[PDB]
DNA sequence: AAAAAAAAAAAAAAAAAAAAAAAATTTTTTTTTTTTTTTTTTTTTTT
DNA sequence: AAAAAAAAAAAAAAAAAAAAAAATTTTTTTTTTTTTTTTTTTTTTTT
């Protein structure tokens, strides 16, 4: 055993004397600067990190990783006893709970009495008088388990597991402290809520109504009480890490405060906390003994490896007039050839400017169906763009069919209400919706595509549903086959519907076995002469690019008007091309400035554009 | 405190016989050894064979099997003495060691139907398929609580009462302390252990046809929670008890009863295959003695009942042995399993392959045409309908993964079924999703397949494009389609004559007195151990009525299983003798004007083209036990594609 | 409580717990009978047991 | 989380013919403070 | 198994000061040398003195004198841990050793008349005139049963609740087997204490003369039984507690007091 | 047994036992009081409480 | 190959069979202690 | 020194207060299991 007295001055030590050089190389109380901010109310959340802990003390980070509740209190109170000595001047009120922690301590204070001693009930809670709340960041030493493998030999333990999220319930209030008043005396009574449920109060302790002996009913109210930011959240393991045969496991994770609103469903996320059990009384126990839930409270959630959440190389990357065709030729390094489908690719990744002219808007997203033969490598470059892509949902021909794409309705459990759950579209709202065998695809799934890519919108008129989404995604099919099959329905709608067709050739076969031979000799791509960025880098590009609007400039009017009355000759005079194809060459220009990371748009991308529009017609021939 | 027993003669009399059994220093240190195996291991459950335990002391074994609880808190306390006075430590590092049975139970092993209330308090052997699974639940074994008030830690401790009797007093949670101080449970410091029940079914294939099926209610604890999943044919050896019913004061009599598992096993056909010092030294004496031939030899003793059919041997072989997947740093998959065909004329014996793959492959499925539909066949996305939560339900290629799909009937199959296996056959996934969930299940799994060509019959005179209706989208990813024709040629018609001629004619040796039937009719399987949970080898099979005499061996069922279980996880490395080779033959194949006239391709060539032909010579590699894809491998590889890939249009 | 008492005070008012152990349980089962459909009346509903 | 029970916890009565009982026994507590024996000169 | 206690800080307190107290070689060695002789005498009850105790250390005096009966637990712990060290054979003889008190309790020492309720818990001496004694009986401790069915045998350990709630689960004398067999008490095996009760009266020189006498119930657990008879004269130093009733739906708030002795010495 | 909540399985009627230790008890006495001899009437006889 | 009809499934709503939960002071008995009365025994006074 | 009267001692019977002892199943809820139904969706057939 330990003493926790010993144990909060062991914390309140390390709090107070924790330095590190993080500011710029200069020396700075890491948690002292902190404990201002929070004390100031400039901070709410305070993440103590174990590998700073254990950089001083091990002993205290191994405590801690075996039973964090206990700690995680002592820490708590740790910083709650350190704030007064910590704050420089008075708080602004930027909260009504804030003014009623200020009612209560100056009443305290006004009916004081310094030498009388209160009974224990007669205090304002802990977590009454808070609005902060402390959080770990688990030791890097400790190996990330995996869901299947969190069991009850690790309760109460601090653990990290990393999964897909798939269910996020809405944030909503959860009781922490119900506050009653009385209708007799004029106190007030406090009921920390521990518990998922708790019995409301009838009569009120408070001395005034016990001395005298009135009947002193409270009445509970929301005004007085402590609410914090719920979540609820499913977590679900990942792929490589499930048995041969298994399905995927999940966890519940329980989200509070701050840590809320961080993760939505698709998202690969890593989440540190406690592995704690809820009682599961209520139920006709066929098994005798107390039997509990499991729940994985959130501690820290940190979005990973798909969507995380500058330096003078590259810069300099950037400032390279080849780097366009550096991130085209890194998109699927093992891909031989397709050049040109690669940099329609990175464009689409990309993406135009938005358009909100005069109450109607031109989404600037780009939709490239890629038909081909067999075996032309379509799938992988969907799967890679999937991997590749920060919000990416990559659905195949029916698996994920009707309410796979689009929304349906479910039950809840925090609150057993009707909720309605996004599909794969929605899940990739603002991203990348990868979809594979479009052309097998179902009539139903292929009219909500075509209604989402028209739209960016689903709407929806079944019985148990009467709602209009929202997926402003850009769509990536990639079917097979007027050639032997075109359909008009696709071409009047892709902007860049491109032909894969592999003739034989020795010469182009022979390199391509080359390449591909070397691939499954060493794992990787032949050396080129420019090393394919890695994947967290060219999404660091492509996010910086997205945010880069470029307008067009009335210079360049008359040259894309001569371009498309010159294209729709060329197509008059041939055995398709509208004001699509328009958008189309407005969008792909604007990508292309965007990826130059300029504000105006030139000649070089309108040309850029044109070229891959006619590489894509062309192959169609 | 209260009463305490002193003189337990039958407990002392227990524990010194199970004591006596495991001490086995004598016997030859049988459970010595897998004592200190579990110790190493960091186990705290010995599984006991009944067998052995029976020879040792009948005695014993029949009170275990007849009085469960009492003797299996006997066996644990003697395991524990045992497990201290070889390691004191690791016996004080865990409080209970438990002991679960395994062997041949004489009339305890049942099924789901068959057990009756005869067996309650017994040791019961119970076979099944678990029809569905619980969450893994943590019971509190152990509390501990702090008082801030007066800085106090009790310890409160809960006994297993599930199926005895228990008071309110055992299950209550302290709350406040004596005084009435609030306590605070420290989570890290208290015991809890982890608690499934399931549902194990009777076998529908075992059950009295038309017939409603028979369940029961098993309880795994610590360390057998997660042993089954839904769709499990699992084997649990458990006591069979009554639940107490709630403090009542008027009862109706009726007792729920429930299976305490004490162990359990799955299909022993895809274990971990025993691996002796001699079985080991036999398999490095074939493969370095014979590695020229080793593929051929292993190609021809593959199926000894079917004849001929040696290039559809060879690839049958080569998807057995698998390739090697490329797990690329940005993510990028290969699959390493190659997909194999069967189209041809009827009665070539086409089903009877599969069924052989079915047979031998470790998780190996069967499927029929029309016998899996859609979501039957990949996974499927259902409701609790008691919590509201999407759930998933692993179809005929999920479960298949890391193994082998027989599909028969592939032509029938609806086209729907088989555009949704596209993905499997090559990315070797399955993706769902519906609203409330989404996954990407893993189906690394081989696709063999079988098939009737259009018109019944094969047509000779007609392209195999025409003959096959199957269009080039779905006959790319089939690394191989082999064409098996009925040739109506005398000596052909000869040779397989006479082949199943003197397969109908062999009868078992000892076995077979020469006119036994050996059917049995619903008792004898039960009576008798299952011979699919069961527990010296040769290599070349000696000479029998199956071949009448040559200077060629052929290998034994049960060699060759254990031979290509080790050559599976080889991963040889492609060389660049082998990788320039098989570049310059995918370039020559592609190229049409390689292949003669007359001739049509039964496939289209593609990149699966090339990677299939490295994915065969990777599986000859395999074979050899070479490390190293060579030149002969690459050789074989395009043999093989070669043959496959054209056939000569007749006229 | 049937013990006969000590002069303690006295057991509980409702103080028994069944022993699963202690019990000798066994097969029970509940079958539905219907009326054979040639004794049926001609116009009438099968009857039941 | 449902496993352990803190009390309930209460405040000071800030705010706010027959009197009270709070109200005689602080009269009480008045009387006990502030009764005065003698006189100025004693 | 119940809610038993992993760690107490108090207790674990209050049995170092003890043991403390108790080893003497670096000072004088007087309670060393007193452990010493209860050893060679055979005997399992040490008189301590209490001048000794406050003078060592004025804390553990206090809380002896004002909490005794979890104060004296802590020392009896403490002294046959003690007894074990210099002597574990002989400590495994002795289930338990017993700490009776002397010298001089300065508010404590009081007589019949002056044992109020202020006392309660508390360790006082009343020195008075011995009027009543009763029989010595044995009282079981932990009785031996045999099952002549089964062959079993079986130990009931029973709590010395005298002052504390009992349930009557504990004081349940076995009778039958688990199922219905007959049980037999073997007497040889079984452990009994002689108990014993006396009634001490205030002087009659040093009462007052006018009025009746008044008197105080004491308990004399073993090894302090036949210490006195009617008409002596002694000083019974021990804690006085009060009497739990009978179990009942009712109560009036009277309870019966005593004295349960710790150590008695004659006039 | 107010407090059944902690769990399911619930507490007998009438199963509270005082604990003794746990009393703060005080000093009570009885007294025979009697009609001064001066106050009770010529022929009556003494008053008590 | 596309449209219409059929059915097949999934999920949600609803109604019993069995099990589980809730609610529960008052009357009478006996033991102890204390007092009153009878007779025997002992003590004290008178002859 | 003995007898007669007085008083005390011992012993037994009765009464009052206070602590102890004895007696004490029915009714309602509700959860689970089973079935029913409405709509969506999927498959099959036909032109
Ligand atoms: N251009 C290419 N470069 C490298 N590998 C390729 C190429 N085309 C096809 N492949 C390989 O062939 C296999 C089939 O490709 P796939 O993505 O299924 O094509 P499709 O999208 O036409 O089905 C994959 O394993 C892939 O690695
Ligand atoms: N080459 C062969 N050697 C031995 N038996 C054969 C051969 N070809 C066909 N058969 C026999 O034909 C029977 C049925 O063949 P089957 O497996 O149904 O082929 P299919 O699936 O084409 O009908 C089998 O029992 C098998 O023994
Ligand atoms: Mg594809
Ligand atoms: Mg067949
Ligand atoms: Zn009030």
């Amino acid at each position: 055993l330990k003493d926790y007295a010993l144990e909060k001055e062991k914390v309140k030590k390390f709090l107070q004397e924790f330095y590190q050089d993080d500011e710029l190389g200069k020396k700075q109380f890491k948690y002292g600067n902190q404990l201002v901010r929070l004390a100031h109310r400039e901070q709410v959340a305070l993440y103590v990190d174990l590998d700073d802990v254990a950089e001083d003390d091990p002993e205290l980070v191994d405590s801690i990783c075996e039973n964090a509740r206990r700690y995680a209190k002592l820490f708590a109170d740790a910083v709650q006893e350190l704030l007064p000595q910590y704050k420089e001047r008075e708080v602004v009120n930027k909260d009504v709970l804030d003014v009623y922690i200020e009612h209560r301590l100056m009443m305290e204070q006004r009916s004081r009495d310094p030498g009388m001693v209160r009974s224990p009930q007669n205090q304002y809670p802990a977590e009454l008088m808070r609005r902060f709340e402390l959080y770990f960041q688990g030791p890097s030493s400790n190996k990330p388990r995996v869901i299947r493998e969190v069991r009850a030999d690790s309760v109460g333990k601090l653990v990290t597991v990393r999964g897909i999220v798939t269910r996020v319930s809405e944030v909503k209030p959860k009781m922490v402290v119900a506050t009653y008043t009385c209708d007799q005396c004029g106190a007030e009574t406090y009921q920390p809520i521990q518990s998922p449920t708790f019995m409301p109060l009838i009569m009120c302790p408070s001395q005034e109504c016990q001395t005298n002996r009135s009947g002193g009913r409270l009445y509970l109210q929301t005004r007085g009480s402590r609410f914090i930011k719920f979540q609820e959240m499913k977590m679900q393991e990942h792929s490589d890490q499930v048995p041969v045969g298994n399905i995927p496991r999940s966890i519940t994770v329980l989200v509070e405060g701050e840590n809320t609103r961080i993760a939505q469903p698709g998202d690969h996320v890593s989440v540190t906390g406690i592995f704690l059990p809820i009682l599961r009384t209520g139920f006709r126990q066929v098994v005798q003994g107390l039997l509990s839930e499991t729940y994985l409270e959130a501690h820290r959630i940190v979005k990973m490896n798909k969507s995380e959440d500058l330096t003078r190389e590259e810069l300099r990357q950037i400032a390279e007039e080849d780097f366009y065709e550096k991130l085209a030729a890194s998109i699927a390094p093992e891909i031989y050839g397709h050049e040109d489908v690669k940099k329609a690719l990175l464009l689409l990744l990309v993406g135009g400017v938005d358009q909100s002219p005069r109450g109607m808007k031109i989404r600037g997203n780009i939709n490239i169906c890629l038909m081909g033969d067999p075996g032309v490598a379509k799938s992988q470059l969907l799967s890679y763009i999937d991997r590749l892509a920060p919000r990416s949902q990559y659905t195949t021909g029916r698996g994920s069919s009707g309410v796979g794409l689009t929304a349906a309705v479910l039950r809840d459990s925090v609150s057993g209400e009707l909720t309605l759950e996004g599909g794969a579209l929605v899940l990739a709202d603002q991203g990348v919706c990868c979809i594979d065998e479009f052309d097998k695809m179902a009539e139903a799934d292929r009219t909500a595509i075509h209604e989402v890519m028209e739209q960016q919108t689903i709407s929806i008129a079944k019985a148990g549903i009467l709602t209009t989404l929202n997926a402003r995604c850009s769509i990536l099919a990639a079917a097979n086959p007027q050639n032997i099959q075109l359909p008009a329905a696709l071409l009047s709608r892709f902007d860049l519907l491109w032909l894969i067709q592999d003739r034989p050739d020795r010469d182009n076969d022979l390199r391509l076995a080359q390449h591909i031979t070397y691939v499954h000799q060493h794992s990787r791509q032949p050396p080129s002469q420019f090393e394919p960025l890695d994947m967290k880098l060219m999404r660091r590009y492509i996010a910086m690019c997205r945010e880069k609007q470029p307008m067009v400039p009335e210079s360049l009017a008359d040259y894309i008007t001569a371009a498309y009355v010159e294209m729709r000759r060329e197509a008059w005079a041939s055995k398709y091309t509208s004001a699509r194809t328009l958008l189309a060459i407005l969008r792909l220009s604007t990508a292309l400035a965007r990826l130059r990371m300029v504000d105006v748009v030139e000649k070089e991308d309108v040309n850029e554009a044109i070229r891959l529009m006619e590489m894509s017609k062309d192959s169609l021939l | 405190a209260g009463t305490v027993v002193l003189d337990d003669v039958e407990l002392r009399e227990a524990q010194r016989d199970y004591l006596d059994f495991l001490d086995d220093e004598e016997d030859q240190g049988i459970y010595q050894s897998k004592v200190r195996e579990l110790i190493s291991d960091n186990q705290y459950r010995l599984i006991v064979n009944v067998n052995d335990l029976r020879r040792k002391n009948e005695k014993r074994a029949n009170r275990l099997l007849n009085n469960a609880f009492e003797e299996l808190v006997a066996f644990q306390r003697a395991l524990k003495d045992f497990v201290a006075s070889i390691d004191a430590t690791y016996a004080k590092q865990y409080e209970e060691f438990y002991v679960g049975l395994e062997g041949s139970f004489g009339s305890k092993h049942v099924s789901p139907r068959t057990l009756t209330s005869c067996f309650l308090s017994c040791v019961v052997c119970v076979e099944g398929i678990v029809t569905k699974c619980s969450l893994v639940r943590p019971k509190v074994v152990r509390s501990v609580h702090y008082c801030p008030a007066t800085k106090k830690t009790i310890e409160r401790r809960y006994s297993d009462l599930t199926t005895l009797v228990a008071f309110p007093s055992s299950s209550v949670y302290p709350t406040k302390d004596e005084e009435n101080n609030p306590l605070e449970t420290e989570y890290g410091l208290s015991v809890y252990k982890d608690h499934q029940t399931i549902t194990i079914q009777e076998m529908p294939e075992k059950a009295p046809a038309g017939q409603l099926p028979r369940s029961v209610d098993v309880i795994l604890d610590d360390d057998l929670v997660d042993k089954a999943k839904p769709g499990d044919r699992v084997q649990v050896v458990g006591t069979y008890r009554c639940l107490p019913g709630k403090k009542g004061g008027y009862t109706s009599g009726t007792f729920r009863t429930v299976l305490i598992a004490c162990n359990v096993k799955q299909m022993s056909k895809d274990a971990q295959p025993s691996f002796s010092a001699e079985d080991i030294a036999k398999i490095k004496k074939f493969s370095k003695t014979r590695s020229k031939d080793i593929f051929d030899q292993l190609a021809k003793s593959l199926a000894p009942s079917i004849h001929g059919h040696d290039y559809v041997k060879k690839a049958i072989l080569c998807l057995l042995l698998g390739g090697v997947e490329r797990d690329l740093e940005n993510g990028s998959h290969i699959r390493g399993d190659i997909n194999i065909l069967l189209i041809g004329d009827p009665s070539v014996a086409k089903s009877q392959l599969l069924r052989y793959v079915l047979c031998t492959a470790p998780r190996a499925i069967p499927t029929t045409g029309r016998g899996s539909s859609g979501v039957g066949l990949t996974a499927a996305v259902t409701t609790d309908q008691e919590t509201g939560e999407r759930r998933l339900e692993a179809g005929a290629m999920v479960l298949a993964d890391r193994g082998v799909v027989c599909i028969d009937e592939f032509d029938k199959m609806s086209d729907m079924d088989r555009t949704a296996i596209h993905e499997v056959m090559e990315q070797g996934r399955v993706t769902i999703a519906k609203a409330g969930i989404h996954a990407r299940l893993n189906a690394r799994c081989s696709v063999l397949a079988a098939a009737n060509p259009v018109y019944g019959r094969y047509d000779q005179y007609k392209t195999p494009m025409e003959n096959i209706g199957l269009q080039d989208s779905l006959l790319s990813r089939f690394d191989l389609l082999f064409i098996m024709l009925d040739q109506m040629d005398p000596e052909q018609d000869r040779e397989i004559s006479d082949h199943v001629l003197r397969m109908h004619r062999y009868r078992a040796p000892g076995e077979q007195d020469g006119d036994a039937m050996p059917l049995g009719s619903a008792v004898d399987i039960l009576a008798t151990d299952d011979p699919n949970f069961s527990q010296i080898y040769e290599k070349h099979d000696n000479l029998l009525h199956g071949t009448k005499k040559k200077k060629e061996k052929m290998v034994s069922a049960a060699f060759m299983k254990k031979y290509i279980h080790v050559a599976k996880i080889i991963k040889p490395v492609l060389t660049q003798e082998s990788a320039t080779y098989i570049a310059e033959e995918y370039s020559r194949l592609r190229s049409q004007d390689s292949m003669s006239s007359d001739t049509a391709r039964t496939s289209p060539v593609t990149a699966r083209t090339l990677e299939t032909l490295i994915r065969l010579a990777t599986a000859h590699a395999k074979a050899r036990m070479s490390k190293t894809v060579d030149l002969q491998d690459a050789e074989e590889a395009v043999e093989l594609v070669q043959y496959a890939y054209f056939k000569k249009v007749l006229e | 409580c049937n013990t006969d008492q000590a002069g303690r005070p006295k057991c509980p008012l409702d103080p028994y717990f069944i022993m699963p152990d202690k019990c000798k349980c066994v097969d029970f089962q509940t079958l539905k009978l219907q009326e054979l459909p040639d004794a049926v009346p001609h116009g009438e509903m099968p009857r039941h047991m | 989380s449902g496993f352990d029970d803190p009390g309930i916890f209460y405040s000071d009565s800030f705010g706010g013919g027959q009197a009270r009982k709070s109200q005689l026994q602080r009269r009480f507590k008045e009387f006990l403070r502030q009764y005065r024996v003698g006189t100025d000169r004693t």
